[PDB]
């Protein structure tokens, strides 16, 4: 014990944002965590409480008009479907309108940020809240508790409600790839994160809108620069590369690792059988440079409870963004309610923060070293004393 | 073999056929034209 990343309330609060099992509580790759009854029938419903940065649904429609291969396109009318022929054209976007003909989706952020029914402190929160305050009506025109997921486009500042809650469909038995086989209604599609594309798209269930300010402090929205995720054992912080169940893969770039934390086969998924991952899975990872200078990605399902300092490393989660920097569309205007930055949470001053060494871990013959450098907490493992090395 | 596909669709998150959604900001909303039922 003596984990400096659990030493106090603030620190714990900071480290708890990385526990997706606790805060997100649902699938990430595919989120279908809840079940809701509509007109006597049960349906699966996305339920995750954290926004998923960069997540989009890649479609596999034919590369000809009228197909656009863009899940933010309106869902097709029966007429359009008849006109195109198989597979379904269009996308996942809700195309419903008011009696006067006003779209509910996409919905401009300017109309939300000064509205009465919207109390969220950030644009993303406002989109989420907009989604949460949208429910399906049943046959008797009574309100259900079935809600639709959303996508916030932060570049265009547009909030999308998705009529389609499906996130993955594969297999020639169920769907076609570029129109093959032509007998099938559905095109194949899957969740993706891209090294370059669609970083501005944020996917979420409606329920991140239930408490639309929470995600700001309870979710790991941004990548963590200069540290490796680790687990605290035998008096020291073991970064994932020291654990046996950890998956280590070669990468050309840190973005690839960021993508891998979301796309690897062990990530929390509710895809079929109706599994509820509850947010458990290989959701955590980091990019690091090995001793030879090659880029590596370490992936783990162990919830991090400590950090190992490494300036070239970057720690990612399946839920978070590639970028380390906090964008303005999740910063409240009131400074007094913003959460501590990583720099603040991990701050120290050398004259108040002593260099310390932990007891020797004889199994690895290493010990914790915790110190203050550049006004930030350094956490590493170093050699045991010459005296201690006899016990190794 | 066709019920199985249906079941797979339901298991994959295929939603209910609804005519109307209620939104607190803009009120009730409906499709102006019939949506493709397979969606
Ligand atoms: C993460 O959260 C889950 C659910 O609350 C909990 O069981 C688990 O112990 C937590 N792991 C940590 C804090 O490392
Ligand atoms: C949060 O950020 C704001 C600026 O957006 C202020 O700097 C505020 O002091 C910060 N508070 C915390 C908890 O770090």
């Amino acid at each position: 014990s003596g984990n400096p990343f659990q030493a106090n309330v603030e620190m714990k609060t900071f480290m708890e944002r990385f526990n997706l099992t606790h805060h997100h509580q649902s699938g990430i790759y595919v989120d279908l965590g809840q079940d809701k009854e509509v007109d006597g029938t049960l349906y699966r419903e996305p339920a995750g409480l954290c926004p998923i940065w960069g997540k989009h649904i890649e479609l596999q429609q034919p590369d000809r008009p009228p197909y656009r291969n863009n899940f933010l396109e309106d869902v097709p009318t029966e007429k359009e479907y008849k006109q195109s022929g198989n597979p379904l054209p269009g996308g996942f976007n809700l195309n419903f309108v008011t009696p006067s003909g006003q779209r509910i989706s996409p919905f401009p952020m300017e109309l939300l940020e000064k509205n009465s029914n919207i109390k969220a402190s950030t644009d993303l929160g406002r989109c989420a809240e907009f989604a949460f305050k949208t429910v399906a009506m049943d046959k008797n025109n009574k309100a259900t508790k079935y809600r639709y997921p959303f996508v916030y486009d932060s570049k265009k500042r547009l909030c999308h409600i998705l009529y389609v809650s499906m996130q993955l469909m594969e297999g020639k038995k169920y769907c076609s790839v570029k129109g093959e086989p032509p007998d099938l209604t559905w095109y194949c599609f899957k969740p993706r994160k891209s090294v370059t594309e669609n970083h501005h798209l944020i996917y979420g269930s409606a329920y991140v809108g239930e408490n639309p300010d929470a995600f700001i402090s309870k979710c790991p929205n941004q990548a963590l620069r200069g540290y490796r995720f680790g687990v605290w054992k035998k008096g020291r912080c073991l970064d994932y590369t020291e654990l046996t169940d950890t998956v280590i893969e070669r990468v050309e770039s840190k973005a690839q690792c960021w993508v891998k934390t979301f796309e690897n086969d062990g990530v929390a998924s509710d895809q079929p059988d109706q599994p509820h991952s509850g947010g458990v899975g290989r959701n955590y990872g980091f990019y690091y440079v090995d001793t030879t200078g090659e880029g590596k990605c370490a992936l783990s399902d162990q919830v991090p409870d400590c950090l190992v300092s490494d300036s070239a490393a970057v720690s990612y989660t399946a839920a978070g963004s590639l970028s380390e920097e906090t964008p303005n569309f999740i910063i409240p205007s009131n400074p007094s309610v913003t959460p501590p930055t990583p720099e603040t949470a991990l701050q120290c001053t050398a004259d108040k923060f002593p260099d310390s060494f932990g007891a020797c871990d004889v199994q690895a013959c290493k010990r914790q070293k915790t110190s203050c450098v550049g006004g930030q907490i350094q956490s590493t493992s170093v050699d045991c004393t010459a005296d201690e090395q006899n016990e190794c | 073999s066709a019920s199985d596909i249906t079941q797979h669709l339901n298991d994959s998150g295929l939603g209910p056929a609804v005519e109307c959604l209620e939104n607190l900001v803009v009120g009730p909303v409906c499709p102006a034209a019939v949506v493709a039922p397979a969606v």
